């Protein structure tokens, strides 16, 4: 019948816990479509995801896909405004994105259920007939170039250009795909070339409805769906393009048996051994790569990493395939180096080779195989409901590999056990097929070449047939054995009965001096999991910068002894989170509610009766210190934001001082800490899932007694429990603080407007004023004026108070960023002096739906209510709350908050700004002195400068802490 | 452990 519909697949299977509808089909023009109806969701998506990736650049034109990606927001024949896309998402709590890999470009995003047909209609026009307008290619081609600068000082950034700079130069697979003004504009210029036509080329050569793939999700029906994509879409013109392919492998035989050098930017010390492979997507039913990587890639007894860590050469190990492209792949084992690891790389490439030589002495194992299968049948059948932006997103790339009916399952289901692939696989992972790569700052200066697009600096030595020779006569070690079944394997999946007395949040059922525990019987998603978290209170955690480093070591030390028995309870889907904070501990334990007792008495027992070894304490604080250090090559904008943090809060050690007290811990030191932070606690815990509050209860006081009976913990007094504080700016005061980034070659800064103490009232005049500013701000310092890639807007929260913020990374200094931002900030007021009150009362209901958006799994539901507990307001009902609240403001109340709060000149304007400089910029000033199209910035005060961070706190009040929310119950 | 880049539109 329907003609714009090739066919609709058969059911598509899903797992039976999962009530979404489904309905594949195939349009005429070829689109592959997946349409998905949860009358139940809040916002609702869509996603197109075009087969044809970087690996079709041009090689005159390097990015000019990824610039492509970039240039479809800005504007359609249809909807020409630039960022008409972007704002009516904005305006209907919807948000968007949108990326490049070798061989795919997806496009997704949200929006309020009841505006879908709005937005897929814009978001359709992507496909059909983008402007390429030519003012908006000369600005974004900025936006593309920063988003490379911040990408350039990365080192895995540089890793991945070098392994495809080191292999065939004729192979696609060495191309740049990230562009960067010269390549999309200067080099383009000097050769005759007009961008727009060449975007309008590529574009009409490759979004090719052949080649696209399509997911939407919303509360409509299935039938309404089909009837709103057949029209949006059907009218993509089928160009019949083929599907881009490589056969032959990037790395040939000149490029194996090779070895490199590589000289890094943080201190880090890497092995990276890579094997060519074939590709083995097609074999998904069997999964022979991933069969190895499992095993290969096992921690726990008999394993590689073990033995590897027990010589104290390794830490940690990745194992597994690694994708390339359709043709290709590569199957990888990478290691980090401990400074005798360094010494030792060729033992650890046999080590490796011996460990692969079990495998092919043993054979391939059905049991292994088997119990993946079942561990991934678990998983798919319980699997958490995916947000849909992420889903459609997810689909709409996958809808190119496989069968429309099998869709959902086919990266879970395994089918066929094929020790035939898998010793093919096997075969492959010989020494005469090897590459290896070495990463350490002891190359420096023995470096003879550069990677031309990151400047990477490295040697390239052929391996001697000697080493290779050495390596292909690896035996049998008997250190090395297979796994042993996985006892953690969950097979108890049934819900409890939702009990008589359970709350919609989480209760507060135990309220002594030792522990507080808040407790909610899972009463939505019904899956057999629970999270427990704990929060374990002590004033020795933090009280100064030696003890931080021992809380912090003490749990790294601890989490590196459980991990060879903790890694079978992951595999099994049970994992934890062990963590130092300012305030002590934080313990979370997620999963199937099944084996939980059992993982975590063992972490509580471990942790209360650890013993320390001496080989293993020195290896993680020379990390550790390396770690602190590395700091330095963190990006300008995560420098300026750091600076913030320890300016603003009553108490807090830089790095500085952390790593200058990193000398003085010594075993000794740590083994006597350790008891004494446990002597004297207090618990605040939240355990939320499938279990009952017997059995919560339970779990509380078996963590109690555990650390009763070995470490005779006993309650903290309650005045004990203190919470730090944030410090108070003076009405109209401006402060700055200015430092060098000494990796990078941007600047960074933040501007932080403080408001007032967190509450109703407050909340909202701050997160109306974000949303009415949100997507303006991004359109004008981005888009428009393209200052930097990373352009970010809204309200900051810390210790009960709140602000405005604005954070901003860009090769302009940090006094002209300010200026333009004070500029925006005038552009806003009379914006919104400028608003009608529908659209006004547009934007509350966008932030309404934002706030009121629900949680589809118990995780992230569980994180809204621990949230609430750690920031010691426990507002459970407050999303209802405010938004009732919101519902009330008039635009009257957001200038008033405004004028008041935020203006240039208001009486009560608290900013404070973070200026990161950097690294060709000796000094800048703090603050500057036409008309290109540019607002004008208002005239700036002169500020204080701060130049040291204890005398500015010092000189100030702190803010009192938020009070609490009255929780009763016994 | 068991193996398990793209640049986006947006920060």
């Amino acid at each position: 019948n329907n003609p714009a519909i090739k066919r609709i697949g058969n059911h598509i299977t899903k797992s039976p816990e999962d009530k979404r509808e489904y309905r594949g089909l195939e349009l005429a023009n070829g689109i592959k479509v997946l349409l998905i109806s949860d009358p139940t969701t809040d916002k609702s998506s869509a996603a197109l995801d075009v087969h044809i990736g970087s690996l079709s650049d041009p090689p005159n034109i390097a990015g000019l896909s990824h610039f492509c990606q970039h240039m479809l927001f800005l504007g359609t024949k249809k909807y020409p405004k630039e960022n008409e896309y972007s704002q009516f998402l904005s305006e209907h709590a919807g948000s968007s994105n949108a990326f490049t890999s070798g061989e795919h470009t997806n496009y997704y995003f949200d929006v309020s259920h009841e505006h879908l047909e709005g937005a897929l209609d814009r978001f359709a026009q992507f496909f059909l007939c983008p402007l390429f307008d030519e003012s908006c290619k000369d600005r974004e081609v900025n936006a593309v170039d920063s988003e490379h600068e911040k990408n350039v000082m990365n080192d895995a950034w540089r890793l991945f250009q070098l392994e495809k700079a080191t292999g065939n130069p004729k192979h696609p697979f060495s191309k740049f795909g990230t562009g960067n003004k010269y390549t999309l504009e200067t080099r383009p210029n000097q050769e005759g070339i007009d961008v727009r036509q060449e975007l309008l080329k590529f574009h009409s050569a490759y979004y090719s409805s052949n080649l696209m793939a399509v997911c939407v999700l919303g509360r409509e029906s299935l039938d309404d769906l089909t009837n709103l994509v057949v029209k949006l879409f059907s009218e993509v013109e089928n160009k019949n393009v083929p599907l881009p392919e490589f056969p032959e492998h990037p790395f040939q035989e000149e490029h194996l048996k090779q070895l490199y050098k590589i000289v890094p930017i943080k201190d880090i010390r890497n092995l990276y051994v890579t094997f060519p492979i074939p590709d083995l997507q097609k074999y998904y039913k069997s999964n022979p790569g991933h069969y190895l990587g499992h095993l290969i890639g096992h921690e726990g007894p008999g394993s590689l990493l073990s033995e590897l860590k027990s010589k104290g050469w390794v830490n940690t190990l990745v194992g597994g395939q690694k994708e390339g492209a359709r043709g290709f792949m590569f199957f990888i084992i990478n290691v980090d180096l401990t400074e005798e690891g360094l010494l030792h790389v060729e033992d650890i490439i046999l080590h490796m080779f011996q460990y692969i030589q079990k495998l092919r002495a043993e054979g391939p194992q059905e049991w292994v195989f088997q119990e993946c299968k079942d561990l991934n049948a678990v998983a798919f059948r319980f699997k958490d409901k995916e947000r849909p932006r992420g889903y459609t997103s997810k689909i709409a790339g996958i809808l190119h590999y496989y069968p429309l009916e099998e869709v959902l399952t086919a990266e879970y289901l395994l089918e066929e056990f094929r020790p035939d692939l898998i010793e093919m696989v096997l075969d492959k992972l010989r020494p005469e097929n090897v590459r290896v790569a070495i990463v350490s700052k002891s190359f420096e200066g023995k470096t003879d070449r550069t990677e031309e697009w990151y400047g990477t600096q490295y040697k390239q030595e052929a391996i001697p047939d000697e080493v290779i020779k050495k390596w292909q006569n690896a035996d049998l070690n008997g250190k090395f054995k297979l796994p042993t079944k996985n006892e953690f394997i969950p097979t108890n999946f049934e819900i409890l009965p939702l009990e008589k007395e359970a709350t919609p949040y989480p209760a507060l059922i135990k309220d002594t001096a030792m522990s507080k525990l808040w407790f909610k019987q899972d009463d939505k998603f019904f899956l057999p999991k629970a999270c427990l978290n704990f929060e374990f209170f002590s004033p020795f955690a933090y009280v100064d910068p030696l003890h931080c480093n021992m809380a912090y070591l003490y749990l790294e030390l601890l989490k590196d002894s459980l991990n060879e028995y903790a890694y079978a309870a992951e595999l099994a889907g049970l994992s934890y989170d062990l963590q130092n904070t300012i305030y002590g501990m934080y313990l979370s334990v997620k999963g199937y509610n099944d084996k939980q007792p059992i993982l975590l008495k063992k972490i509580i027992e471990k942790m209360a009766t650890f013993e320390i070894d001496e080989k293993r304490f020195e290896i993680i604080k020379e990390a550790y210190m390396r770690s602190l250090n590395n700091f330095r090559a963190e990006q300008p904008h995560q420098h300026a934001m750091y600076y913030l943090r320890l300016l603003m809060t009553e108490v807090a050690w830089t790095k500085d001082e952390l790593k200058e007290a990193l000398d003085d811990v010594t075993l000794p030191r740590l083994k006597a800490f350790i008891p004494q932070l446990l002597s004297r606690l207090h618990i605040e815990a939240l355990l939320h899932g499938n279990i009952t509050k017997q059995a919560a209860l339970g779990i509380m006081q078996m963590v109690e007694d555990t650390l009763i009976e070995h470490a005779h913990t006993k309650p903290l007094l309650p005045s004990q429990l203190v919470r730090y504080r944030e410090v108070q700016l003076p009405d109209r005061g401006w402060f700055v603080y200015q430092q060098r980034n000494e990796v990078h070659n941007n600047c960074g800064i933040e501007i932080y407007y403080q408001t007032d103490m967190q509450s109703t009232s407050e909340n909202m005049f701050l997160e109306l004023f974000c949303q009415i500013i949100s997507e303006p701000c991004f359109n004008t310092l981005r888009t428009k004026e393209q200052l930097g890639y990373i352009v970010f807007s809204g309200p900051r929260r810390a210790n009960g108070i709140q602000g405005l913020r604005f954070i901003i990374q860009s090769e302009k200094p940090p006094h002209y960023l300010e200026s333009r931002v004070e500029a925006f900030l005038i552009t806003m007021e009379k914006s919104i002096e400028d608003m009608t009150e529908e659209a006004f009362q547009k934007h509350i209901q966008a932030l309404a739906i934002r706030r009121l958006d629900k949680p589809k799994k118990l995780s992230a539901e569980c994180a809204k209510y621990w949230g609430e507990i750690i920031s010691q307001q426990y507002n459970f009902d407050r999303d209802n709350t405010e938004v009732a609240y919101l519902k009330t403001l008039t635009k009257e109340d957001i200038i008033k908050f405004y004028k008041e709060m935020l203006a240039v000149d208001a009486p009560r304007r608290h900013k404070v700004s973070v200026h990161v400089l950097a690294r060709e910029m000796d000094s800048c000033p703090v603050v500057g002195e036409n008309d290109i199209n540019l607002s004008q910035a208002p005239a700036l005060p002169q500020p204080e400068v701060i130049q040291n961070m204890t005398e500015f706190k010092r000189g100030l009040p702190l803010f009192p802490l938020v009070k609490p929310h009255i929780n009763f119950m016994a | 452990h068991s193996q398990g880049f793209v640049q986006w539109l947006m920060n």
